[PDB]
RNA sequence: CAGGUGGUCAGGUAGAGCAUACCAAGGCGUACGAGAUAACUAUGGUUAAGGAACUCGGCAAAAUGCCCCCGUAACUUCGGG
RNA sequence: AAAUUCCUUGUCGGGUAAGUUCCGACCUGCACGAAUGGCGUAACGACUUCUCAACUGUCUCAACCAUAGACUCGGCGAAA
RNA sequence: CUCGAUGUCGGCUCGUCGCAUCCUGGGGCUGGAGCAGGUCCCAAGGGUUGGGCUGUUCGCCCAUUAAAGCGGCACGCGAGCUGGGUUUAGAACGUCGUGAGACAGUUCGGUCUCUAUCCGCCGCGCGCGUCAGAAACUUGAGGAAACCUGUCCCUAGUACGAGAGGACCGGGACGGACGAACCUCUGGUGCACCAGUUGUCCCGCCAGGGGCACCGCUGGAUAGCCACGUUCGGUCAGGAUAACCGCUGAAAGCAUCUAAGCGGGAAACCUUCUCCAAGAUCAGGUUUCUCACCCACUUGGUGGGAUAAGGCCCCCCGCAGAACACGGGUUCAAUAGGUCAGACCUGGAAGCUCAGUAAUGGGUGUAGGGAACUGGUGCUAACCGGCCGAAAACUU
């Protein structure tokens, strides 16, 4: 419990799945290209959680066209439509920053 | 516990682990220790967290006390005598009483002891 | 830096009078039927025989 | 018509508005208040209204200050401060004993928040005024964080008054201007104020309506 | 964030492989260039037989930054290299196609041609 | 008195070693202390993004570092490099 | 145009986005020159000088942590 | 003036001031169509960038900018730093000298000492005053800080113009730099946190652990402190003027902004906004509390003693802090510790068992361990207490 939990309670979102670092994740982001309101899919390895309730973030990392991209979304953010877990992961760390220096077959997270 | 704000006892940060280990070995052995007052204030949350592992009594608690104390004779008297004596007291196993300061450096002194 | 001129008798006494010991407060203790005086911060150890009254 | 309230800072959190942007708010418990005294111009020389705030035990308040509440018919509070009004039409809407709550502010209004800044101790010149210091190498002997020169030469043979130097810092009355009110929660007595509010988490905070708008 | 002397990677087929920042345009004494900021730069490496040569002073807009950028929704974007696109003086790239992903901060800075030639706009 | 002073003996485990790290035999805690999150100085430690833009000058720091096996240029006094 | 060149940052080429320093040349050598040696030279340098790769709190621009002082209490107690 | 010593260029650091004004603000004239200018007057509030060369000042150059102002202050500033140059001793080249040696000719190397007494300055206290002793809230005499500006769109391709070109005035959006506050986010740090691991010694041994090797190294890391992060600020409206523009109007039957009288007029000045402030000795204002005794003497606006209101000291502490001060607490108590439960960090404990020849892997188990943040709980210490502290009158 915290002092500021009666403020965050109406702003939380139910139905966000359980995912840990190492889990391959699709993220459906609301995108405004002018006045269109489309939906863009971001597929990558979740590498980080930094908790706290309404202030909790997570970081996904993909390899786009020979160039690595990271995105640090907040959980409970209304610009994420829904998260859908693709592949569970079996890692030993909890922050997984060693993936920022490996490319190719050496950056393959296990399948458990 | 709460870390020491400001400079540590005895100079380095590694001497303070050995001082609070030696002062806890001597407190649980005799029952009453005369020392300087800033060391008695620093011993009081450290030594009461070892008595909490005595009240639980399992094997995992004995390995956790042996991470700090190296004297096995005082580990035995902590789990067979000190532990079950505080079996019905919810915390607060120690007491600090202030003594006259000492000649030579005017260091303020206090005694730290178990309750009964 | 050195002192340029020696301080006169009115400036070396106005400073030196401010170097002085502060007195402590004393309270009453009757242990073993003999009344003594200790500071209040040592009032517990007077009632436990930890204070040597010389 | 400058409204005001006394309150306690409760910390910071973030919230999301209708345009799906993130807004850093600072929770301020604009607690229940009471008047206890009205400064009229013909009696006191100016126009203001006292505001009493905070729960306190009735034994912790001494007899000179207890009797100032007995003349107003109010139980003793902890804090006590004045809201400065304009020089005319003093108290047509403030009475002695009136309960002021947090919903005198509307959603989307602006506030000016004044409190006491956190203390930084005896701070040097690179922290207090933002100097540069000499270099970290290339021969610089023992002057890596020192202020340098502080004056001229034989003309003028004095350091000017107002020369920026080292000393204590913090514990200053600091007013932050034009803060947006995101949400007033009348059920909890809480203003969600966008931005930063000066003070430690629990200090006294005067929330007044803005004049610059 | 890019200041002076920062060597960037070049993300089109003009012939330059590596530029070097001179100024950060858009104000006096501006220090940092983010995604979408125009750099006056100099070419320090070129592919042989290219359109541009070594030692040419050209303009370029930054399309990737290793340092994070706070978008107004709470999210961040972070790349593993710094990248620019050499441009004409009417905000159009000198090359004909763009390599690698670019940021969405190019969209509100009226760089409409580099988006439509990019493989993936994030 | 943080300086100087020739020769002899010289253990263990890792190591090429009289280096280095931890230990034996054997010594020693070396003679002002107790406290306390000030600035500043000193000796160390780490650092986002950039990477000599610092500056008289890459000063200082950082970096490279070991064993085995492939590989090695201009020039030359034919050894070298 | 030099460990020698005053005029001088001579002029021309190279390197840098920008080069009074550096390298290659010209010769108008204030005032080079053959054992007070001339012009070269592989190896070598805690030498002087210029460029580059790598790496870096040197810098943009500073932040934080530990320790020895500074600071506080007790003892002793100087100096210009 | 200084030889019984006034340390000299340039740079760094910190400034402060003048206006002979570089930018922004206000105007007259123009060989001023517009856009841009030339020139003169008024104006010092703020701003006036980063690199290449050189010891440089200066200067040329590069890329910008609204602009890259000129000067004083021992050519400001070495008891604040640097030490490349000049200006000791070494050495060399050119030149001069028969020679020792010489050169506003060149080149390489070449110790920068000091514990702040007084004034000045930046902070914080102790004492007394403020005609009784106290406590809370205050007015503001007078001071401080801050003061910068760009691009685009609309007005409008309108006014102007042969065309090319292209507005004044009003309105709106978004930035650069700069300053303050804060720690939600991103990011840095982390010396009593968690985990992996190397050498070695120890805990009798295996298992499990610890001491030491920069915190041994390495991957993380909540709090606190931070900026590279977040939020806000320099606004709007008034008053009195500069240059300049006027109206009414003579001396001077005309005319003239002026001699009587009255207007317009800018980032300057004064209010407005933020902050300090009654040691403002003219020591202020509105309120509330105590509103009371005893003794001696040379009977005094005399000395003491003892108290009320009240505060201080000691005690438990703090995100308050050099000491001191300030803020919270003292059993009618949640103030620090312990303890119990959350949050958060780490990432799957030990023991047992199962699979494998083994290193190791699965299960029991979102495990175990753990600090700062939040709430509960009367367990430990906040004590069985000392020291200060309240009034002559009189005149209208
Ligand atoms: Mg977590
Ligand atoms: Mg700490
Ligand atoms: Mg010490
Ligand atoms: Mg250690
Ligand atoms: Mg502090
Ligand atoms: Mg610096
Ligand atoms: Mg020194
Ligand atoms: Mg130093
Ligand atoms: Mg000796
Ligand atoms: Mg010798
Ligand atoms: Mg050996
Ligand atoms: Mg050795
Ligand atoms: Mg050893
Ligand atoms: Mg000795
Ligand atoms: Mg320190
Ligand atoms: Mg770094
Ligand atoms: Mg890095
Ligand atoms: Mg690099
Ligand atoms: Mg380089
Ligand atoms: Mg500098
Ligand atoms: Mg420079
Ligand atoms: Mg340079
Ligand atoms: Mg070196
Ligand atoms: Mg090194
Ligand atoms: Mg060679
Ligand atoms: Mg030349
Ligand atoms: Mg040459
Ligand atoms: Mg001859
Ligand atoms: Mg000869
Ligand atoms: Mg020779
Ligand atoms: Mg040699
Ligand atoms: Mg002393
Ligand atoms: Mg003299
Ligand atoms: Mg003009
Ligand atoms: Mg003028
Ligand atoms: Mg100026
Ligand atoms: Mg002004
Ligand atoms: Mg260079
Ligand atoms: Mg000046
Ligand atoms: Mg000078
Ligand atoms: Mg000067
Ligand atoms: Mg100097
Ligand atoms: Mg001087
Ligand atoms: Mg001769
Ligand atoms: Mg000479
Ligand atoms: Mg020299
Ligand atoms: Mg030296
Ligand atoms: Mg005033
Ligand atoms: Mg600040
Ligand atoms: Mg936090
Ligand atoms: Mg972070
Ligand atoms: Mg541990
Ligand atoms: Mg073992
Ligand atoms: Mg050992
Ligand atoms: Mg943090
Ligand atoms: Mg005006
Ligand atoms: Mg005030
Ligand atoms: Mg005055
Ligand atoms: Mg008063
Ligand atoms: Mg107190
Ligand atoms: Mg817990
Ligand atoms: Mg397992
Ligand atoms: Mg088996």
């Amino acid at each position: 419990m915290n002092r500021l939990d009666f403020v965050d309670k109406p702003s939380l979102r139910d139905d966000i799945p359980a995912f840990n670092p190492g889990d391959t994740i699709n993220v459906h982001v609301k995108v405004i290209e002018g006045a269109k309101e489309r939906l863009q899919v971001f597929k990558g390895v979740v590498i980080r959680r930094q908790g706290g309730g309404i202030r909790e973030t997570f970081t996904v990392r993909k390899e786009s066209y020979g160039v690595g991209v990271e995105r640090t979304f907040p959980v409970h953010s209304p610009n994420i439509d829904h998260i859908e877990v693709v592949t569970r992961g079996d890692v030993r760390r909890a922050k997984l920053y060693y993936l920022r220096e490996l490319r190719g077959k050496k950056a393959k997270i296990k399948e458990k | 516990p709460k870390p020491t704000k400001g400079p540590r006892l005895g100079g380095s940060s590694s001497h303070q682990k050995a001082i609070l280990a030696n002062l806890a070995t001597s407190l649980f052995e005799h029952g009453r220790i005369t020392t300087t007052e800033p060391k008695a204030r620093a011993l009081r949350p450290y030594a009461e967290k070892l008595i909490t592992h005595a009240k639980k009594g399992a094997l995992h608690n004995r390995r956790e006390v042996l991470k700090k104390l190296r004297d096995k004779d005082v580990v035995h008297t902590l789990f067979a005598e000190i532990g079950p004596f505080f079996a019905d007291r919810d915390g607060g196993y120690t007491r600090i009483i202030k003594i006259e300061a000492r000649k030579g450096d005017n260091a303020p002194m206090a005694v730290i002891e178990l309750v009964r | 830096a050195v002192p340029k001129r020696r301080k006169s008798r009115s400036n070396t006494r106005s400073r030196r009078s401010q170097w002085k010991a502060a007195k402590t407060e004393l309270v009453g203790v009757t242990v073993a039927g003999h009344a003594h005086k200790v500071p209040r911060r040592l009032l517990k150890a007077a009632r436990l025989g930890l204070i040597d009254f010389d | 018509a400058r409204k005001g309230i006394l309150g306690t800072k409760l910390g910071m959190t973030q919230v999301f508005d209708e345009s799906n942007r993130v807004v850093p708010v600072t929770v301020v418990k604009a607690g229940p208040n009471v008047v206890t005294r009205i400064r009229t111009p013909e009696r006191d020389g100016y126009s203001a209204v006292q505001l009493a705030y905070g729960e306190i035990s009735p034994r912790k308040v001494n007899k000179p200050l207890t009797g100032q509440y007995t003349a107003a018919g109010v139980n003793p509070r902890r804090y006590l401060a004045e809201l400065r009004l304009d020089d005319s039409d003093a108290a047509t809407e403030y009475q002695v004993g009136q309960e002021l709550t947090a919903e005198i502010f509307a959603d989307g209004s602006y506030v000016d928040v004044t409190g006491t800044s956190k203390g930084k101790g005896f701070a040097g010149t690179m922290k207090r005024h933002g100097f540069r210091g000499q270099g970290a190498s290339h021969g610089a002997q023992a002057v890596h964080r020192r202020p340098g020169s502080i004056g001229g030469c034989a003309t003028p043979a004095r350091v000017f008054k107002g020369t920026r130097m080292a000393g204590r810092m913090g514990n200053d009355r600091v007013t932050v201007l034009n803060l947006l009110v995101h949400k007033v929660d009348a059920e909890n007595g809480v203003l969600l104020i966008k931005g930063a509010v000066p003070g430690r988490t629990g200090g006294l905070v005067m929330v007044r309506s803005a004049i610059k708008r | 964030v890019i200041q002076q002397e920062s060597r960037l990677k070049v993300a089109d087929n003009t012939g330059a492989k590596e530029i070097l920042c001179i100024r950060v345009l858009g104000g006096s004494s501006r220090r940092y260039a983010g995604i979408g900021d125009v750099i006056v730069a100099t070419v320090k490496d070129a592919i042989p037989g290219g359109n541009v040569k070594r030692g040419d002073v050209v303009k370029a807009v930054v399309v990737r930054t290793v340092k994070e950028r706070r978008r107004p929704d709470g999210s961040y974007i972070k790349f593993d290299e710094n990248a620019a696109v050499i441009i004409k003086p009417d905000n159009d790239p000198r090359g004909t196609r763009i390599f690698g992903p670019v940021g969405r901060e190019l969209r509100e800075k009226r760089f409409m041609k580099i988006i439509s030639l990019a493989p993936e706009v994030l």
